[PDB]
C-alpha cells in the first residue's frame, strides 16, 4: 500500500487521541482514546491491504517523510512492516494487538437531539484561547435563541457560574433547554468546519463533530443538565 | 574493544 | 584574517565532533573527538594568519554572525582575539592549549581494502532514519556483487542479526568478506558526497569518508570481520 | 477602545520594564520599573478611552492576538475588562491600583550634560553581543574626540577595566571627562534610532534615551564620574 500526505496528516491527528492504532483492510481507519472519552473514524482514499497494529503511531508516520512519496508499504517475511524505497528499504515492527488500545467495531451515533455548527475559524480561536485564560472545561447552552459556548475554569469555577469565554454559534427557537459539559482536554479535533451534533438521553450526553474529513465523537461531563 | 584510533594511528 | 560562510560551516561541523580546535597558521584544519574515535581535516580558501586556541568552538563562531562579514580577526595586544567590525569591537577569548584537545599531526590513512561512495541523499536518509529508528550501529558489507549498509540497534541485537534499516551503494567487483561495524554516535559527517574507503588489518579496522571539501577518518567495532 | 500593531508592540515593551500598568485615558502611556531604576513613556495614535489597571500587562497582550482585530475593549458592567466583537467575547480582571507601581507624575529631563546618539542597527549589536558576552555593565566615554561604549562583565571584572566589547558613536568635540556607567539590565529599550542625552550634577547622574516612538530615562551607577 501507500499512504498519501492527507492520509497521513489524519492519523497524525489520530495519534494525539492515541498513541497507538490498528490498521484494517479498507479505506475506513478509526482510533479511540485510552480512557475512552474520544473516538475519530475518517475515510481514507488511501486502500489498506493488509492488517496491522502500530504501537507508537507518531513515530511511525515521521519515518516516511524520510522515504520517497511513493514508497510501498507491506507486511515483511518475518511479520514486521516493510517500507520499499527506492534504494532502500526501511523496516518497521508490527505490534501485538494486545498492547495497544482500539475500538472493535465503529460507533453509531443516535440521532441527534440537536444540531449546530461551528466554523474552522471559531474553533481555532476557542482552542488558542482557552489554552490563555486556563479554561479546562466548557458548555453549551441555549440562550436568547441562540445556542452559546461559555468557557470555565473548573478549578476555581467548578460550578461553572463565571465563564472567561464567551462564543455564540447558531440561532435556536427549540422548546428545550441544555447545558452540556465538554472537558477541554477531549478536544483534540483537528482544524475546520464542523456540524455540532448534541444528544442527551437521561444520564447518557454525547457530542459528535462531523467535518467532511473526519468525525469524532466524544463523551459529556456529568454536570450536563437538559430537557429532551 | 573501544574503538580508538590511537589504536592504528600516530597523531 | 577573514573566514567566510563556508569556512564557518565546516568548522561548526568541527565543533560538534570536539567543543575546542586550535587553529594553526595556513589554509588547513583539523580536529579530533576528545574520545578519539573520530578525526576531521579539510582545507579551506581562507588564510590563517595567526596560531590561536578555541575553547569554545561553536559560541565564537556565533558571535561572528553578529558582525560584518569582511570583519577581520586578529590577535590583540593582551593575547586574546579581536575581531575588529566596522564601527565596533567585539573581544573573544584566546585558550590556554592545555585547556583543549587536539591533533598534534594529521591522520595519513593505508590504501582502501575496500572503495565505495554515498551520495549527499542517501547520507541524509541514512542519517535522518538512524535516529527514528533508534539505530545505534550500522554495517557496511558486500552481498551478491554490492556494498549495502546495514542498520541494527546494537543493544537488543548484539549480534547485529536483525536489521531495521538497509541502503544499498555499489557494486563490488573484489572477491573478499567483510562486515565493517561503525558506531551511529560517531557519524557527525557533514552532508555531501563521500568516496568511501574502509580498510582492514587484523584487529585494525577504520573508515575514510572524503569528500570534495572535508574528510574523516573513523575507527571501526570490534564487532567487524574480514578476511583481507 | 481598540489597540493597534503598533501600541501594543510598545506595551509589550512596558511590559518587561514592569509586569503591571495603569492606563489612563488619553494617547500617552508611562511605566516606571517598580525599583526605579527604568521610567518610559510614549504617545500613540490609539485612544483610551477608560482608565483601569493590569496586574498581567503581558498575558493581557497575547489574549488580544487570538481576537478579530477590530474587537472593542471595554470596561464590563462587573468592574473588569470585556473584549468584544459580533460573535465571541472575553473578560479580563480589572487591577486594584494598590497591587499595582505606577508613576503618579512623568518625569521631566530639564538639563543635559553631554548629547549623542546610537543608530538602532548599533544598538541590536549592542544587546546580541552583550548577551553573547555575558556583558552586564557597559560605561558611555569620551575617547580620542569620540563618544564610545564599552560593555563589560562586572562579576569578572570588579573595576570595568578589562572591555568585552566596545561600540563607537558621535564625535566629541567638548572639554569635559566622564565615565557614565549604566547597569544593562535596566537597557530594556526597544529597537530603533535613539538620541541620547546623559546628565551629571554631583553624585546625581541619569541618561536619557529618546526615539520618535518611545522615551526611557534611566538611573546610572555610582561608579559613574564626570566633570560637569
Amino acid at each position: 500500500m501507500k499512504l498519501s500526505k492527507d492520509t497521513i496528516a489524519i492519523l497524525k491527528n489520530f495519534a494525539s487521541i492515541n498513541s497507538g492504532i490498528l490498521l484494517s483492510q479498507g479505506k475506513f481507519i478509526m482510533t479511540r482514546a485510552v480512557n475512552g472519552t474520544t473516538y475519530a473514524e475518517a475515510n481514507i482514499s488511501d486502500e489498506i491491504d493488509f492488517d496491522v497494529a502500530l504501537y507508537d503511531l507518531n513515530s511511525f508516520l515521521s519515518i516516511l517523510s524520510l522515504v520517497s512519496d511513493d514508497a510501498e508499504i507491506s507486511m515483511h517475511t518475518d511479520g514486521n512492516i516493510k517500507i520499499a524505497d527506492t534504494r532502500s528499504t526501511v523496516y518497521w515492527p508490527a505490534a501485538d494487538k494486545s498492547t495497544i488500545v482500539f475500538p472493535n467495531k465503529p460507533i453509531q451515533f443516535p440521532v441527534a437531539s440537536v444540531i449546530t455548527e461551528i466554523k474552522a475559524e471559531d474553533l481555532q480561536q476557542l482552542l488558542r484561547v482557552s489554552r490563555g485564560l486556563q479554561i479546562d472545561t466548557i458548555a453549551i447552552t441555549n440562550k436568547d435563541g441562540k445556542i452559546v459556548i461559555n468557557g470555565y475554569n473548573k478549578v476555581e469555577d467548578s460550578g461553572l457560574t463565571r465563564p472567561k469565554y464567551s462564543l455564540t454559534l447558531t440561532d435556536y427557537d427549540g422548546s428545550n433547554n441544555f447545558n452540556f459539559v465538554i472537558n477541554m482536554a477531549n478536544m483534540k479535533i483537528q482544524p475546520g468546519n464542523y456540524k455540532v451534533m448534541l444528544w442527551g438521553a437521561g444520564d447518557k450526553v454525547a457530542a459528535k463533530f462531523e467535518s467532511s474529513q473526519v468525525s469524532y465523537v466524544i463523551a459529556m461531563e456529568a454536570d450536563s443538565t437538559h430537557d429532551f | 574493544k573501544k574503538a580508538s584510533l590511537f589504536d592504528m594511528f600516530d597523531f
